[PDB]
């Protein structure tokens, strides 16, 4: 999920945007 | 530059890009 993708690894804007709301 | 986003930095990034 979002912590694995953006915290453990590095995520792009469009990955991050998939978690909006 | 740290490109990882954790904890409240991750929440602030979401607030920024999602606008809420």
């Amino acid at each position: 999920g979002i912590v694995e993708q953006c915290c453990t690894s590095i995520c792009s804007l469009y990955q991050l945007e998939n978690y909006c709301n | 530059v740290n490109q990882h986003l954790c904890g409240s930095h991750l929440v602030e990034a979401l607030y920024l890009v999602c606008g809420e």
